[PDB]
């Protein structure tokens, strides 16, 4: 296939920088804002390895520890990416309980800590989210929205590793 | 080996193959032309609804005058000549001289992932290659319309 179709839905606390590191990657634009309550679906190709894949990408709205967790995040998924902000403690608590929901309804999941530029508000080290990363046997990466090689390395990662591991189109 | 691939070949024949909703059995389209031959650009001519089908049962009653050991078929799907897709199938071991009823499931993508008739129709080509294990028994073309 010149063009492998995947799906990738990217989960996390509210404010964490879904939103900004989707629009990074897809738009090549650190975005001013984008509303914080919109769930949508973004569209981009990616060369990964010399092989084209066609992205479709699931920006969620983002749930907290309450949140039950949508059958539509887990229906024709093929990664998860899960974010939260280097910033908050409560988006990295938030992180570990949708994981934990995540498998109780299912997998290539990677951990993303985004905010990396904000060195005075950082309150979680590289090594604290890389052994909770480890714990999962998930792939580790920090980033920022405001730098396009660390989103587009995002997701490529996410789709190298869905390649370590169905449905046709023309029929 | 050369050898062994066209007298498995030459013994090679497709007698009659179905297309079925997966879940109803219901038949939507169905051939007796030998779409296995090699060289010819062969045609068929499938209901646009098929693509609306959640999974698609195919049936393939094929006859083999050699025995193999396993049989297989890689299937490319070419759109406007370039690669969109491909299907694997695997039959196993075929008896010398038998007659055998290959069913196969084909799940369909998404439904906002399908392409569309209209652009699929005439535009499809699926090459076939005919495999006994890691041996290149033969490979033919059908050029498909969606009507
Ligand atoms: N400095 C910095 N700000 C960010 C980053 N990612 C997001 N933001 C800001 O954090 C706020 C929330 O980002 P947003 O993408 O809407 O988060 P979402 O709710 O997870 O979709 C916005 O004001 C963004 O501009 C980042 O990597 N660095
Ligand atoms: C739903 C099925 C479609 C659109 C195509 C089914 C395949 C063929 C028709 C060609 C099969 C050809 C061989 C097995 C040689
Ligand atoms: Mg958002």
């Amino acid at each position: 296939p010149q063009s492998k179709s995947r799906k990738i839905a990217i989960l996390g606390y509210r404010s964490v920088g879904k939103s900004s590191l989707t629009i990074q990657f897809v738009e090549g634009q650190f975005v001013d804002s984008y509303d914080p309550t919109i769930e949508n679906t973004f569209t981009k190709l990616i060369t990964v390895n010399g092989q084209e894949y066609h992205l479709q990408l699931v920006d969620t709205a983002g749930q907290d520890e309450y949140s039950i967790f949508p059958q539509t995040y887990s229906i024709d998924i093929n990664g998860y990416i899960l974010v939260y902000s280097v910033t908050s403690i409560k988006s990295f608590e938030v992180i570990k309980v949708i994981h934990g929901k995540l498998l109780d309804m299912v997998i290539p999941i990677m951990l993303v800590g985004n905010k990396k530029d904000l060195h005075m508000e950082r309150v979680i080290s590289y090594e604290e989210g890389k052994a909770l990363a480890e714990s999962w046997n998930a792939a580790f990466l920090e980033s920022s929205a405001k730098e396009n090689q660390t989103a587009v390395d995002v997701f490529r990662r996410i789709i190298l590793e869905a390649e370590k591991m169905q449905g046709k189109s023309s029929c | 080996k050369d050898e062994r691939a066209r007298e498995i070949l030459r013994g090679f024949k497709l007698n009659w193959m179905n297309l079925r909703d997966a879940e109803t059995g219901k038949i939507l389209w169905q051939g007796t032309e030998d779409l296995s031959v090699p060289g010819v650009e062969h045609e068929a001519r499938v209901p646009k609804k098929i693509l609306k089908c959640k999974a698609v049962s195919r049936e393939l009653n094929f006859s083999s005058t050699e025995q193999m050991e396993k049989f297989r078929l890689e299937q490319k799907v070419y759109f406007k000549g370039q690669c969109l897709e491909e299907w694997f199938f695997e039959f196993g071991f075929v008896i010398p001289n038998s007659t055998n009823t290959w069913q196969s499931l084909i799940e369909a993508a998404p439904e906002s992932q399908m392409m569309p008739a209209s652009v699929l129709t005439g535009n499809v080509i699926i090459e076939t290659k005919f495999f006994d294990d890691d041996l290149l028994v033969s490979t033919s073309r059908v050029r498909l319309f969606y009507v």
